[PDB]
């Protein structure tokens, strides 16, 4: 269950718990503020030294 | 200078800010820790557990996601986390088991995704003990 | 019999030295339970039962050496 | 009786050495409660009661070796 | 036989001193399991089994020195 | 009486060895109070009182072994 | 032979004191494996094998002093 | 008197062994003050006074066993 | 020769007590390697080799005191 | 005088055992100063002076037991 | 000569007990180097050389007490 | 002279036991320097010099008890 071994950064270690918690509550007391708070549509792309780039992927 | 000023804030909402507290109980990596008025400056990493702010009056207890805790020399503890959780009237046993069980099936799914499942198991199990 | 009788008392006072293993031994085993709950108050009905198991294991040295003294005073 | 009587005093002074287990033993058990409460003041009425339980367990070595001395001075 | 018989009791009370290794020894081995499970409740059915293995290893010193006392009281 | 009288002094000098439990024992118990309040000076009127309680518990080994010496010099 | 025979039993009960190194020794070596896996569950098939190697090294003191007792009771 | 006089010197050299409790004991008590102020320079006039109190408590074992030697050399 | 022969067995059983340094000694040296590879698995082929070097250093006390027993049983 | 003279040498070699309190004792007291300044070089002219004070306190056990040997070799 | 010759073997088996300081002593000194590189591998050619210096210092107790045994078996 | 001469060897083998304070003592003092640099290499020419000072303080117990053996073998 190592997180800093083959898991993710400490930022992600608390992240998984943030969504798990926010999703472990009542569905009635779950404002839309929390919904979009766990939603993201950002993609990253690695570039080279010659303006080159890698295949786009989801964060 | 009497008491200790608490600063419990989140990336979406701030609860306490320069407020005097009698005692606080927040889980640390090394182990469960407590703080009072005058306390030695310690900087420990907070793990997914349960925090409780104490007052002369009945003390409230909220569930924390995790982060860091630092007690400033000038008698000032600062708690930083992501999400927060009220007493028990917020979480539901039924809403937890649904995903909880699905987590054990994530180990069955590809490891890339099962890696995060192992981390969920722990947090979820602790949620059950909060029911008390 | 007099010379051999005197050795019964000398040997009984030395067999008590072997009981240190139960004094300091059980101390450490029990002390861990005290320092464990301070680091994790959650787990209690899991470490407490096993802690008692360690007691009977360390109590052994406090029984054997204890019987040796009786086998030299009220035994022989 | 003289040679066997002398062994009663020699054996009594050695049975006191076995009482070290209660001096250092109970020390560690009690010391853990001090290092525990200074790290988690909340859990007091939980570690304090069990701490006393460890006392009687470590006090054993301080009773057995204590009785051995009386069985050589006021007993025999 | 009288002078050699007396040495049977003196040697039996000293062989009990060698049993300290089992009192304090097994204590540390068992104490580690308590400090471990109070820091990592996940791994239980992995450290518990090996912990017992360490018991029989440290129980050795508590058996050999224990047999030596019988070979001087009920043996010879 | 001469041979038995000599054993009164030999047994008295050995019963002082049992007082090590009070020297090192009380040391650890008191040392914990020093390290405890070094990390949390606020809690004081809670660990200080219990610390004294541990003193009388560890002082036991320093009284029993102390009385044994008087029962061989000014007692018998 | 009687005076020299008696020394065979006295010397055998003292050679058991040397077995403390195996009781407390192996305890610490095994205890480290318990405190290592509870803090690093990842590495197991690496520390476990070497841990056993330390056993045979500390078991030495528990064999030599063990043979000395047989060379005074069933040897000589 | 000659046989009983010789026991006065043998018993005096053994009562010095009981002074180990003051050497190692006071050491730990004083050592805690050193490891306390190096981690919390703030508090000083609070741990220093109590530290001295622990001295007289651990100095006890260094006085009793010290008087026993004089009661066998310059006393009796 | 009989009185001097008996001292050969008494002295051999005491020279085994000096072997405690190898039991507990090598234990601590090996235990450090276990505690070291739990917080830093990276450094292995650096601490492992030096760890063995510490073995031969602590094994010294387990050889000298071991030879002394043979110089009283199969030597003299 | 011959039997009582021999006890002067036997008692002198035992009073040296009480000097362990100064060897290990002063060691811990001085060792704390080393682990202290490292973790906090800021405080030096505050812990250094008190550290020396602990020396004379632990040096006591190394003086009393030291004088006992002279009162059996060059005293009596 | 027979009574004085026997004391040569008894005194040689006791001088081996003083070699514990080299077994456990060198162990701690070497163990620190292991726990040190695991915390800071950056500093190696600085702590390693001084570590060896501590060896010869602790090896002293393992040489003096070692020579005492030869001065009673192959010396006198 | 024969009975008193034999006590010269018995007392010399016991005075070596007092040298444990230098083996384990100097070990802890030197070990602190190793664990101190692993946490803060900034302070080297400050802790190193004082570390040597602690050596001569702990070396005391290794000199006094060392001289006692010569005053029973090459002295008297």
């Amino acid at each position: 269950s190592a997180w800093r071994k083959a898991g993710i950064s400490y930022a992600a270690y608390l992240n998984v718990a943030a969504q798990a918690i926010r999703s472990s509550l009542k569905t009635e007391l779950q404002t839309a503020s929390v919904l979009n708070r766990s939603q993201t549509d950002a993609f990253y792309t690695q570039y080279k030294n010659g303006t080159a780039a890698s295949e786009p992927t989801p964060i | 200078s009497s008491g200790l000023k608490l600063q419990f804030a989140l990336p979406h909402e701030t609860l306490y800010s320069g407020s005097e507290v009698t005692q606080v109980n927040l889980p640390a990596k090394s182990g469960r820790i407590g703080v009072l008025a005058n306390h030695v400056p310690t900087v420990e990493q907070l793990l997914p557990g349960v925090v409780e702010v104490m007052e002369g009056s009945n003390s409230k207890k909220f569930f924390i996601s995790g982060g860091f805790a630092t007690v400033q020399p000038d008698s000032q503890l600062c708690v930083t986390a992501i999400e927060a959780f009220p007493l028990e009237s917020f979480s539901q046993e039924n809403i937890k088991n649904l995903l909880a069980e699905a987590k054990k099936n994530v180990s069955s799914s590809d490891a890339r995704e099962a890696a995060e499942a192992a981390i969920q198991v722990e947090v979820l199990e602790n949620l059950q003990s909060v029911l008390k | 019999m007099q010379l051999v009788l005197a050795a019964k008392y000398i040997g009984a006072g030395i067999s008590t030295i072997g009981l240190l293993g139960a004094g300091i031994g059980i101390a450490i085993v029990f002390a861990a339970l005290i320092n464990g709950v301070s680091r994790n108050p959650s787990i209690k009905d899991t470490v407490f039962p096993m802690a008692i198991l360690g007691f009977a294991l360390s109590e052994a040295t406090g029984l054997f050496c204890l019987m040796v003294s009786f086998l030299l005073l009220f035994g022989v």
